[PDB]
């Protein structure tokens, strides 16, 4: 939930 | 004489498209119209953030204890530091009152104008009222060499410098620096 | 299990909880209190940056365990509900539609001075002992009610609020800058000094002596 | 004392907006939206704990912590 | 076909200005600094807040003031040069950089009269030996913001750089009418004069005003605004002033 759920979604794409 | 209103198909689809998309996500990648960020950022630098932010979310009151001796001092320190600030803060509340009165006096008087200029003042273009651009005069710039030396640590200045490169990477105000 | 003895809280003004929207944080609990106690037992609450049309004033507390907090009032004034109507009765008592009925609400300055209780809503960080955070306040207020008001103490320490508005008085400028007084020099550990290399590697450490208004023979 | 400086820059815009309260009201894309929150953990003037939904929002922040 | 702008009450209107320069010396107290020792110390023990990695501390950084000030001729040009054994002592006034500005001066003619507090400039009238801000009237056709510039190119003549953030006026006053202008046949049907003032901020310049119009221009902060001008003029603006 919360802020912690952007971060498994948004970031791991733009690493590559 | 009025009857019930029937439904638009727009409200129908939004109710349905969500359920298709609660599982999936719209944020994940170029599904959304998304430009890449400032290339100063790298795959490794995000992991520098993630690997340490993963650490911060896993912190609690139960991963940590504190000695009472450290605690009792923390009262008088942050109590009195706050006491200076409540004096400071409560002034702004008093200040902003008198500031807003001045606005109220003039808005009564703006009615007491001729026809020509009274149009513009009410019907100004928002581009002029919407100026949030910086200046050479900004208290982060004007006092930068002073404030860089007043702190107790360089780290607390690095809190500022690393902060800007982010915001410069957001609005794309940084380029090849 | 709650014990105020080892437990310790206070108030802060920059260590805070941040919201992106009003209802992002869950209402962890509710506390019924007269606002009059708070202003007398605690400072006046700062302005609102997170709860826009909901509340009027916030509060920011902290814990021995380094756990932040918030308090606020939820739709208790006319600022949300709107002003009262002197023409509408408030005694029709469900002759017009009940959904159309509207109760009378208080103005803030009437509300804050009231002894009447009101539910104050709490927000927290992850996994704090908010159950302790209640009785701390609820007991602390029982002390500071009789003792003394918080503002009057600060007037005794710092004097009245100085705004520089009065024609009748005659005020005094300030001329000393804090730059030359203060630096990292004061806040280093005692019995130490900067390495003369570090003193020169970091140009920020190099002291300054204030410019002197030199004699005007030489222009 | 920096808090006492922005009172002027905020005052003048009250006249421009004819409002008693001013907020800058940005809206960010996802990547930009997260980094702006990293900024806010790591200010020297405020230590923060952040709470939010799963969806980006029109953020309503004071100018005090704003900087470029 | 000249007609000064008029109200429904009938009063006359005058564009006005107030100009300032931001203060230079910041008085940071200890309690605002005391944190920066404490809150870092307690962090290192327990670390209840986000700390930074090392990969973010690799970039190049510049001081905006260092490089930009070494080119500013106002900063460069030092008035009072002397000689010394090898290296030489010098000094500049009428510049904005904080070292060269002195903490103790008396020159109300100059910008640096009180670097701690902010100050606003004032202007004497040729009619009366009283300090007031610049003013001028407005025609029935002209505009406040247009007239704002007509005053600007008048007194400044582009020797004096200022930013104009405010487009909607910030103050307004109601004076009693002059004695001299009673001769004017225009003002006798108007019966009043108002002054909608704007505010602007000094940059990268040096004050100069045509002595033809106004002379003997001085500065002052919010607090010693008492001395240079009466009380009826005092109470109007001080609710809005800012002693930084
Ligand atoms: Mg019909």
């Amino acid at each position: 939930s919360g802020l912690d759920a952007f971060i498994q979604l948004t970031v791991p794409y733009w690493l590559t | 004489w009025n009857k019930k209103g029937k439904v638009n198909e727009a409200t129908v689809q939004a109710r349905k498209e969500k359920k298709r998309l609660k599982e999936t996500n719209q944020f994940t990648g170029d599904y959304t119209g998304e430009r890449p960020p400032h290339p100063w950022l790298s795959a490794k630098r995000l992991r520098s953030i993630m690997t340490q932010y993963q650490v911060f979310a896993n912190k609690n009151r139960l991963n940590i204890k504190v000695d009472k001796k450290d605690a009792v001092e923390m009262k008088k320190q942050f109590e009195e530091i706050g006491a200076h600030e409540y004096y400071r803060m409560r002034t702004e509340q008093i200040i902003n009152e008198k500031n807003n009165q001045v606005i109220d006096q003039i808005n009564k008087e703006i009615e007491t104008l001729p026809f020509n200029i009274y149009e513009e003042i009410t019907k100004m273009p928002k581009d002029k009222i919407y100026n949030f651009n910086t200046d050479s005069n900004s208290p982060y710039i004007l006092y930068f060499e002073q404030i860089a030396r007043m702190f107790d640590e360089e780290h607390l200045t690095k809190l500022k410098v690393s902060q800007r490169l982010q915001k410069l990477a957001e609005d794309k105000l940084g380029e090849n620096d | 299990d709650l014990d105020i003895s080892n437990y310790e809280c206070w108030r802060s003004y920059d260590k805070m909880i941040f919201k992106t929207h009003k209802h992002a944080a869950r209402v962890v609990c509710k506390i019924n209190l007269s606002p009059r106690a708070l202003k007398h037992a605690f400072g006046i609450g700062s302005d609102v940056s997170r709860n826009s049309d909901v509340s009027t004033r916030e509060y920011d507390f902290e814990d021995s365990n380094l756990d932040s907090f918030l308090l606020y009032d939820y739709k208790a004034t006319t600022e949300y509900h709107g002003n009262n109507d002197p023409n509408y009765d408030y005694q029709n008592q469900d002759q017009v539609p009940p959904k159309k009925r509207k109760q009378q609400h208080p103005t803030p300055q009437e509300f804050w001075e009231s002894d009447e209780p009101h539910a104050f809503r709490v927000n927290c960080s992850n996994y704090a002992d908010y159950h302790k955070f209640k009785k701390w306040i609820q007991t602390e207020i029982e002390k500071r009610a009789s003792e003394k008001s918080y503002e009057e103490k600060i007037i005794e320490r710092f004097g009245p609020y100085k705004i520089y508005d009065q024609y009748d008085q005659k005020y005094d400028l300030v001329k000393e800058p804090s730059v030359f007084k203060y630096g990292r020099e004061y806040y280093l550990e005692k019995g130490k000094k900067f390495s003369e290399k570090e003193m020169e590697e970091n140009p920020y450490l190099k002291p300054i002596k204030p410019a002197k208004q030199m004699e005007d023979k030489y222009r | 004392m920096l808090n006492n400086i922005f009172i002027f820059e905020k005052y003048l815009k009250k006249n421009n907006f004819k409002k008693n309260k001013i907020i800058l009201k940005k809206k960010f894309t996802p990547l930009r939206f997260f980094l702006f929150l990293l900024s806010l953990f790591l200010t020297p003037f405020n230590c923060m704990f952040i709470i939010s939904f799963k969806i980006n929002n029109k953020l309503e922040i004071n100018f005090e912590s704003y900087l470029i | 076909t000249t007609r000064y702008a008029q109200t429904k009450d009938g009063f006359r209107v005058d564009v006005g200005l107030v100009i300032n320069r931001y203060p230079i010396f910041l008085n940071l107290e200890k309690y605002e600094l005391d944190r920066m020792k404490y809150r870092t110390f307690y962090q290192k023990k327990y670390k209840r807040h986000m700390e930074i990695p090392e990969d973010l501390t690799d970039f190049n950084f510049k001081d905006p003031q260092m490089e930009a000030e070494e080119t500013n001729i106002d900063n460069i040009a030092t008035h009072f040069i002397d000689l010394g054994a090898g290296e030489k002592i010098e000094y500049c006034e009428s510049s904005k950089y904080y070292r060269k500005v002195d903490p103790e001066v008396s020159d109300a003619r100059s910008l640096q009269y009180a670097p701690c507090h902010r100050t606003y400039l004032l202007m004497k009238d040729p009619t009366i030996n009283q300090y007031v801000f610049p003013t001028r009237p407005v025609l029935d056709r002209e505009v406040l913001n247009e007239a704002k510039l007509l005053l600007w190119e008048k007194i400044s003549n582009l020797k004096f750089q200022v930013s104009h953030t405010a487009v909607i006026p910030n103050f307004a006053a109601r004076r009693d009418f002059y004695e001299h202008e009673l001769s004017n046949p225009m003002n006798r049907n108007l019966k009043g004069v108002k002054t909608f003032y704007f505010i602007a901020t000094h940059v990268q310049g040096i004050p100069w005003i045509n002595p033809e119009v106004y002379q003997e221009y001085l500065w002052t902060p919010k607090r010693h605004f008492q001395n240079y001008v009466p009380k009826e003029y005092y109470e109007q603006f001080i609710n809005a002033m800012h002693d930084v």
